[PDB]
């Protein structure tokens, strides 16, 4: 899920 | 948690500063307009303040204290409604017209340029004209914004089995402190004590046509999508997957 | 000039208390199992019957008859699932995991899934009922709500009409006010709470945006014939 | 000759 790592990245 | 012992105008002061950048649009404005380069306009837009949205969702006191999955649950539950409410904030000086972009302006009937999308631009105007109505303050707008992330997905945290309301008291707690923020900001701009509590409630009432009208959106978006009008960046893709419909 | 504007807190409350439907009953045989379809047909007759009291409600609304008849059609086309929705909530309130659609009807989330996708709303609805539970809504705060819902949800789709209605609305959030000063909260918590209430609002607004769809779902899959009624109602949120 | 409409008049 892309929303995810860019969550957190 | 720190943002719990924030002050009101430290609050305020945080969330201007976490405030994203207006973007620009791809528009090249001595080309036309057709049903498939506008939604390609403006996805492409989206999918662009979307990254923007996520780090700025970073910066609202309080949601780095959630996990990462409930982050997640919000952002996919709000994102909608909170590039509406930008945008409807963004025209609040350009009555009959949209501000998607600096660079890509456009009024009601452009928006017959796709189909069934002038019924979304109708509600979106509507929304911009109660702004204007209500002079709407940017401290105010971002007090807004803020309260869509933490609050449209909270009651929508069901348990694994079962599937009963979890209890998000840290959100709630969150939600409170920028009612109190609202007051504050209110009081200090010399509302009287009876319009602050009204003024409260006509803002937040503001919430539930911004629901509706991501709701509705939310079904047109995803009308072009299935019509192969505009292909859609896979962050959009998944943005979208998560509502139902 | 008006009437509603010229109410006190007290008098509001107590308009709205007694304007106020009845809690109606389903036809369920409760000796024979659910089908999809006698679910539909028990679901959508009940909703059919409750339209019918809700729209002699929204008349005994203070403020409601003052505006046209064209202006009280639209208001009621917007909000009358939602309408539903809150009142299906605050019937379940004091049944955990269950609704209460009626005294003779109570269901829980396992008999949504007689139904075709009909349980995700029930999930959404048990959230909502679960909420009023956490906050203690009391039967007063209830009303106001439900009218705010009625007066709001489709005044933006309208100017004195609008600005009368944002006048009774205003009226409307001091009578809310008014009961939590009443219940000894402080100014702080009367504050919180109304934002509390009002954003409870949005997740209505949520539910009935996605009910109407799976209703618009039920009908094209034709499993019950609805009413005429529950027809145009259902009609005016297409296009 | 919506219903809506007849039941708000009577
Ligand atoms: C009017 C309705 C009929 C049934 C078919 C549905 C289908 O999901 C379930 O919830 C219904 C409802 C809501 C409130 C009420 O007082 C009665 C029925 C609502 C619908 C969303
Ligand atoms: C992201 C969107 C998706 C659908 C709802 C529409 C078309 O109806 C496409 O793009 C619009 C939009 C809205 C806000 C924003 O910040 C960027 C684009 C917005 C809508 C105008």
């Amino acid at each position: 899920k892309i929303l995810h790592r860019l969550l957190q990245d | 948690s720190l943002a719990l012992s924030l002050t009101a105008d430290q609050m305020v002061s945080a969330l201007l500063d976490a405030e994203p950048p207006i973007l620009y649009s791809e528009y090249d404005p001595t080309r036309p307009f057709s049903e498939a380069s506008m939604m390609g306009l403006l996805t492409n837009l989206a999918d662009r303040e979307l990254v923007h949205m996520i780090n700025w969702a970073k910066r609202v006191p309080g949601f780095v204290d959630l996990t990462l999955h409930d982050q997640v649950h919000l952002l996919e539950c709000a994102w909608l409604e909170i590039l509406m409410i930008g945008l409807v904030w963004r025209s609040m000086e350009h009555p009959g017209k949209l501000l998607f972009a600096p660079n890509l302006l456009l009024d009601r009937n452009q928006g017959k340029c796709v189909e069934g999308m002038v019924e979304i631009f109708d509600m979106l105007l509507a929304t911009s004209s109660r702004f204007r109505m209500m002079n709407l303050q940017g401290e105010e707008f971002v007090c807004l914004k803020s309260i869509i992330l933490l609050n449209s997905g909270v009651y929508t945290f069901l348990s694994s089995t079962l599937k009963s309301l979890e209890e998000k008291d840290h959100i709630h707690r969150v939600l409170d402190k920028i009612t109190d923020t609202l007051i504050h900001l209110m009081a200090k701009a010399g509302l009287t004590l009876q319009q602050q509590h009204q003024r409260l409630a006509q803002l937040l009432l503001i919430l539930s046509h911004i629901r509706h009208m991501s709701n509705k959106g939310m079904e047109h978006l995803y009308s072009m999508k299935c019509k192969n009008v505009v292909p859609l960046s896979d962050l959009l893709l998944e943005m979208l997957d998560a509502h139902r419909l």
